[PDB]
RNA sequence: UAAACGCUGAAAGCAUCUAAGUGUGAAACUAUCUCAAAGAUUAAUCUUCCCAUUUCGCAAGAAAGUAAGAGCCGUCAAAGA
RNA sequence: ACCUCGAUGUCGACUCAUCUCAUCCUCGAGCUGAAGCAGGUUCGAAGGGUUCGGCUGUUCGCCGAUUAAAGAGAUACGUGAGUUGGGUUCAAACCGUCGUGAGACAGGUUGGUCCCUAUCUAUUGUGCCCGUAGGAAGAUUGAAGAGUGUUGCUUCUAGUA
RNA sequence: UACUAAGUGGAAAAGGAUGUGAAAGUGCUAAAACAGCAAGGAUGUUGGCUUAGAAGCAGCCAUCGUUUAAAGAGUGCGUAA
């Protein structure tokens, strides 16, 4: 469908009080003006997408093939390159900011790389149960769980593919859907998104139109303090 | 038998163009198009005011087709010349229907409003709120409209409530 | 968060000094009961001049919690003891008075009689 | 509808047909619809 | 009435497609699998099934090979 | 599409959901949602950058002789045994 | 009585579950001795879910309070190179009973050692080498796949049919 | 040269079915066949015991006769009947 996308860097999390008396936790995203580096058409390519360039850097910090591509396409040198599917309607070499893409309070989804956690066990990874601690116990306390499917020639006699055991956890792309944009800051190029965004502070973040609610925009307005300085 | 049944038609306004697999019938009303499936085991002949369908063999499907398409030609000619009509008696305590533009809307007993789109070539009229008349030139299409209107409220056996067919009797039950 | 087999106090006039939780009513494996939740209980410490007798299984609604809960504006309400009052099918209190303060989460889940018979709502 | 290994007419109005390669019994009385013949 | 079956190494990964679905969605794969099934289990059968270029349309990017035309083969 | 209900219709002048044709229909099935994926050896597509020497003979030949890039090493942590 | 007595660890519980449908709930439909509500039976359907406690080693079972439901089975009556050892079944001791006796009882009771550093394969993760036919740096399509899929209450419709 | 339409072949019983082919007989039919359609489809009477009542359609006493083309103490539904 008509999917709109922007790229930014998560800077932290705060809260804002809103009218209708709710305290909304928010995530703050620093969104640089993104530059459309390429447009790929359905007829000529067999699919349609828009590839932008963001996180600009000096020319001495870029490799020779990438800087050659940037100077051939007449673009600002940037070290980050990525595309979104089904993004159409933007001319090549046009600066795009989230203000032109999304509305004040529309629903969007956010994709980001999860915080790395390393080699984790079965319980921390698959929400498994821990074995009993008292009344007598054994060496394996944080046991993964018996992986027996069948013992004997008439049964599996093997661990089934895709078993739930210990392994790498974190540093993986994850998407959280139906997050309402709260506010735009043109001067600071700063987007406010309700809820919690995955990834460490300073990581890359992709804001896309929500596929569950594409056109739904739920109103949200902030509260103006009525206080007065001392009388 | 239907296959060896005369189809005497007057040449006043009804003509029947017989192509390879596209039979066209034109008359007082709109034109009806019939598709002939490939390798049809039955040849038509077009004399003066008389069409006769003959077959080549004694196959089971041959006999079935010979009867079926004689009936189809009869139905097409009748609909082209005089059309088909169906009558629905929508009866109940607060049941009523009416026609707005191309959509027929009904309010039987449902919180959500009920609307229904009318296909091309069929005209549905509502003289009285409890009465519906579906007039068309193709029997199967008017029948489909009648049954899809009926599906909203099938006649229950305990009382008379429902979208009944005309001169249609239902078995009565006494729910004390 | 009052849970299964939790002893709590009754804040009404009914003769029941200590009451024990039996089931967190409402669904399957409902782990906890927060403010405004209804539970099935058994009277364990009672008095001679009381409407209820020791051992009866009854239905109650919780009004206070030591753990507390957080509202939408961000205020965290926290009492110092878990308390419940005995209610009837109609959601009407069994006692004629309510002792101490009660939460406002009752207001959301009906329980208008409980609020009107309380000393002060919080 | 009654699913039985053997289907036979109950009244004189019950009529046996073969639909979708399955023999069924249809009749005016809906108590007598049978299948899986 | 006739089904084509493909099982992944997981449990429940048995995908079934009817003859009509195969004839519409992927017909090239159906012909490829049918030809492969008629070959001996071998290390040369891999190359043999490789030399079969099956296309779903009249067009083909293989006109540079100047392939002769024969019917019903 | 299953169960079920059909409209038009003969074999079997009636009837008939079916044989041709045309529908409706479930948390089941195929997609829509999330993730990973060209070692998919059937190894795919697009963009950019760098190679394009002198001699001898033997050419996906030799002696030297030509760049993009990558690695070793060091400081590290959005990562991590 | 065919495999195993140059050893295939046997009940129950815990952890992890997977599969089948003869379906407990949710989903669709036919009949009803179906007015409505709530039911009964049959057909289709295995995607998900299918509770906590008291007594007993218990499976089972009875009882209590909930739930939409508290399904039937298989997988060495799944699972001790994963845990426990309450039970059975070592040596100790007593009761009832049998025996003249030493002793014995699917009669009862108290107590009583559960080993192994993973080679292959299977699986969860993460790498080196090489191939993809010049090399390298980027961005992609997606053949074959994996993951999730549960449901309740209140209000309105409407005290309307 | 025939048969099967079930992937039967390529596993199964008691039982059920206008699947289809072959054969051997028998009834009617262009003095009109079968189905369907259009008409009539009776009288004593609603017979009588019997049953609160049955009287074309409760059990009976049985299971009438005429007119007439045909008609039944009825074919069911159904009516206290
Ligand atoms: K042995
Ligand atoms: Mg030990
Ligand atoms: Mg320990
Ligand atoms: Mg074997
Ligand atoms: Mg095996
Ligand atoms: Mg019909
Ligand atoms: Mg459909
Ligand atoms: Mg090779
Ligand atoms: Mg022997
Ligand atoms: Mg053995
Ligand atoms: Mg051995
Ligand atoms: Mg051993
Ligand atoms: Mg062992
Ligand atoms: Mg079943
Ligand atoms: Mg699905
Ligand atoms: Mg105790
Ligand atoms: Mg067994
Ligand atoms: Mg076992
Ligand atoms: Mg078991
Ligand atoms: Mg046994
Ligand atoms: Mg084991
Ligand atoms: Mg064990
Ligand atoms: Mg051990
Ligand atoms: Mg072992
Ligand atoms: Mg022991
Ligand atoms: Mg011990
Ligand atoms: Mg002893
Ligand atoms: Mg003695
Ligand atoms: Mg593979
Ligand atoms: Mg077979
Ligand atoms: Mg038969
Ligand atoms: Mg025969
Ligand atoms: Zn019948």
């Amino acid at each position: 469908m008509e999917i709109r996308g922007i790229f930014g860097v998560k800077v932290g999390m705060s809260q804002v009080f809103t009218t209708n008396n709710e305290r909304l936790p928010i995530t703050v995203i620093y969104c640089e003006p993104n530059q459309v580096a390429g447009v790929k058409t359905e007829a000529k390519d067999k699919y349609s997408a828009t590839l932008l360039s963001f996180d600009t850097v000096e020319n001495k910090k870029l490799n020779k093939p990438q800087q050659g591509f940037f100077e051939k396409n007449n673009l600002k040198p940037t070290k980050h390159l990525q595309e979104i599917r089904n993004m159409t309607g933007f001319e090549m070499g046009q600066q795009i900011t989230p203000q032109n893409l999304f509305q004040v309070g529309e629903y969007v989804d956010v994709s980001a790389i999860s915080k790395g956690r390393g080699f984790t066990g079965a319980i921390k990874r698959w929400n498994f149960k821990i074995g009993p601690l008292g009344h007598g116990a054994g060496y394996p306390h944080r046991f993964q769980g018996s992986v027996q499917a069948g013992r004997g020639g008439a049964s599996a006699q093997r661990v089934f593919k895709g078993k739930k055991m210990s392994g790498h956890y974190g540093h993986e792309k994850v998407t959280v859907q139906n997050l309402r944009i709260v506010g735009f800051d043109e001067a600071n190029m700063l987007v406010l998104v309700s809820g919690a965004i995955a990834g460490p502070e300073g990581g890359v973040v992709l804001i896309r139109t929500a596929k569950k609610k594409p056109g739904v925009v739920k109103p949200i307005e902030l509260a103006v303090q009525t206080e007065k300085a001392p009388e | 038998k239907i296959g060896n049944r005369t189809i005497t038609l007057d040449p006043a306004k009804v003509n029947l163009n017989f192509q390879k697999d596209h039979i066209a019938v034109k008359g007082p009303l709109g034109q009806i198009e019939l598709k002939l499936p490939p390798n049809l085991p039955l040849k038509f002949e077009l004399k003066d005011n008389n069409l006769q369908i003959t077959r080549n063999n004694e196959l089971k499907q041959s006999k079935i087709f010979h009867g079926t398409y004689n009936a189809l030609i009869t139905n097409a000619i009748i609909g082209v010349t005089q059309g088909f009509e169906k009558k629905l008696r929508l009866v109940g305590v607060g049941y009523r229907a009416n026609v707005e533009g191309e959509t027929l809307n009904l309010q039987l007993g449902y919180s959500h409003p009920i609307k229904e789109k009318i296909p091309k070539g069929l005209t549905v009229k509502v003289e009285k709120n409890t009465e519906i008349t579906i007039s068309g030139i193709s029997k199967e299409l008017v029948g489909q409209f009648a049954t899809e209107v009926r599906k909203w409220r099938k006649p229950e056996p305990y009382k008379g409530k429902g979208v009944l067919y005309f001169d249609e009797v239902i078995v009565r039950k006494a729910g004390k | 968060m009052v849970s299964f087999m939790t002893r709590l106090n009754v804040a009404d006039n009914t003769g029941a000094k200590q009451v024990g939780i039996i089931k967190v009513l409402g669904s399957t494996r409902k782990r906890y009961a927060f403010l405004g939740d209804v539970v099935v209980v058994s009277v364990k410490d009672a008095i001679p001049s009381g409407m209820v007798k020791k051992g009866q299984v009854l239905r109650a609604v919780i009004v206070r919690t030591k753990k507390g809960q957080q509202r939408k504006d961000g205020t965290h309400l926290k009492f110092d003891d878990n308390a419940c009052v005995l209610i009837k099918e109609d959601k009407s209190p069994r006692g004629t008075r309510i002792f101490g303060p009660v939460a406002r989460e009752l207001r959301e889940r009906g329980y208008n009689k409980i609020l009107s018979l309380a000393v002060e709502v919080v | 509808m009654k699913v039985r290994a053997s289907v036979k007419p109950i009244c004189k109005d019950c009529k046996i047909i073969k639909r979708h390669q399955i023999v069924r019994v249809i009749c005016k009385t809906q108590k007598h619809k049978q299948r899986q013949g | 009435n006739e089904f084509w079956y493909h099982h992944s190494q997981y449990i429940g990964g048995i995908k079934k497609v009817s003859g009509r679905d195969m004839l519409k969605k992927q017909s090239d794969k159906l012909v490829y699998n049918a030809v492969k099934g008629m070959l001996p289990d071998n290390r040369l059968s891999r190359r043999w099934i490789t030399k079969v270029h099956v296309f779903k349309g009249d067009k083909h990017n293989m006109e540079a090979q100047k392939p002769t035309t024969l019917n019903w083969s």
